[PDB]
């Protein structure tokens, strides 16, 4: 039944890291040779450029907010 | 074979890709 | 009168809980449904969309319990309204 | 889910005759035909009980 | 240290022999067992491994030494992308003296 | 081709099983975005193992909200008309059990039928950097809706 006042259209508005930074802190000898970082992310892998992530991940986060946009806007629909 | 439901108590997915995923995209994508 | 009670065709029931994050007990998860304001409206949404409301008293057939069922002789405080009474 | 649609998973819904069709596990339906998909896989599941 | 660097660069003209990488897999599997058996505690999922390849490693070894020699085990083969280019693997000094 | 069939074992494996509402550094979403399309070919660049794991590994993909998975949503599309319609799988059964891998195509199609009636005039991303897209409709360079 539609109860007045009562309805959705009514109502309104790591332990493994601790680990890795230890063995980082109290062993620098055993860190890649610039390569990687334990707690930084690894360098681009060989097989991708640079600019193709640099495209990517603009392209991923534009489909994101596209779809975020039409979902919060045609909901009235 | 069925694989069982992951821990809960399982690391986050970055820190494994931190620890394991460059050797893992880089066997991936040399064979690419 | 045990012959008017035997109902004529097959009835069921469907019991509906809702759930939080970091929740275990079973007093936590029927507490959260009580409260009106505090859950998503797609779950009153998907509430709606199931069947009419009927009054408990007044409904002359399966209301999901025994003792007032079958009765032929006929501020907001949210899902809990269809707790059974 | 986040994107809108919804997510199912049954628990002890497998008997002699498999599982139940009008909603399998792992699932998505749209919020359009959600309430008659869920009516209609408990219709079917008391049935089958 | 400086044996550990030692033998890591001396265990890197190796990897075209079948045994080095299944010993390696073996003992590094070891190894990550007895970390997580105490890593996150007994309600985690204990790892099975074999009986003789759990009993490679002495159960003397305290809590805190584990982490550094599994750490060093598992950087201690190169990068295993490596063995999948043949040049690589057919470029070491006696290979280079073979040829 | 067996080690690369085990890498997005792993790495397919690895990312559906991310917690709920799990922030992702975008770096790792990227390189596992372009695995994934450099993943699912047919036209040349087929490999038969890689295609099965990729496929087996990863039925939650979609159902995981994983952020922009939405892209890769037409090399998908495309790679299933190319294994349901198959009769007994000659090519992959050297390599899965059919039937499983049967049972992940199915999981997979059926997690991205509602995509179509949800979105229908939305438009999807297009990544062109070669020879990657399976369309020969020459229409590269145009966003595709959902209703075709």
């Amino acid at each position: 039944f539609l109860i007045s006042s009562w309805h959705r259209d009514t109502f309104g508005p790591d332990v493994l890291d601790k680990l890795l930074e230890n063995i980082g802190h109290t062993s620098p000898e055993c860190l890649l040779p610039s390569q990687l970082n334990l707690n930084e992310p690894s360098l681009t892998p060989c097989g991708m450029n640079y600019d193709q992530e640099k495209e990517i991940i603009e392209v991923i986060l534009r489909q994101n907010a596209q779809e975020d946009e039409y979902i919060q806007s045609h909901n009235f629909d | 074979e069925p694989r069982p439901l992951p821990a809960p108590r399982r690391p986050k997915v970055n820190s494994i890709l931190n620890l394991f995923g460059s050797w893992l995209f880089d066997a991936a994508f040399v064979h690419c | 009168g045990y012959l008017d009670l035997l109902p004529c065709r097959p009835f069921d029931t469907v019991f509906i809980f809702y759930m939080k994050p970091g929740q275990k007990t079973n007093q936590e998860i029927l507490k959260n449904v009580e409260s009106s304001r505090t859950v998503q409206p797609h779950f009153l949404e998907f509430l709606l969309s199931l069947g009419w409301s009927v009054d408990v008293g007044r409904h002359p057939g399966w209301t999901g319990h025994v003792s007032t069922s079958w009765s032929i002789n006929c501020e907001d405080i949210g899902a809990s309204i269809f707790n059974g009474q | 889910l986040n994107t809108g649609l919804f997510r199912i998973k049954i628990q002890g819904a497998t008997g002699k005759f498999n599982m139940v069709i009008p909603l399998v596990d792992g699932m998505i339906v749209s919020r359009r035909a959600l309430g008659f998909l869920v009516r209609q896989t408990v219709i079917n599941i008391c049935r089958r009980k | 240290p400086p044996y550990w660097k030692t033998a890591k660069e001396m265990v890197a003209n190796w990897r075209h022999h079948p045994a080095v990488v299944e010993q390696w897999s073996k003992v590094i599997c070891a190894l990550t067992s007895r970390l997580l058996r105490f890593t996150y505690g007994p309600s985690f999922p204990a790892f099975k491994v074999p009986d003789e390849d759990a009993s490679l490693i002495p159960p003397e070894m305290d809590n805190e030494c584990v982490a550094q020699t599994w750490f060093r085990f598992l950087h201690m083969l190169s990068n295993p992308v490596d063995l999948s280019n043949p040049a690589i693997i057919s470029s070491t000094p006696k290979f280079q003296e073979q040829f | 081709e067996a080690g690369r069939a085990e890498a997005c074992g792993t790495l397919c494996r690895i990312f559906c099983s991310k917690k709920t509402g799990e922030e992702i550094l975008p770096a790792y979403l990227s390189r596992f975005y372009m695995l994934l399309i450099q993943g699912l070919q047919i036209n040349d660049y087929v490999c038969h193992p890689v295609l099965a794991s990729v496929i087996l590994n990863s039925p939650p993909l979609f159902c995981c909200d994983l952020k922009g998975i939405d892209v890769v949503v037409p090399y998908f599309i495309s790679a299933l008309e190319t294994i349901l319609p198959d009769r007994e799988l000659s090519k992959f059964k050297s390599y899965v059990n059919p039937t499983e891998l049967r049972r992940s195509s199915i999981n997979i199609l059926l997690s991205l039928l509602p995509l179509p009636h949800h979105f229908g005039t939305v438009k999807s991303e297009v990544v062109l950097e070669g020879k990657f897209s399976n369309d020969d409709s020459s229409s590269y360079d145009k966003p595709i809706t959902f209703l075709s």
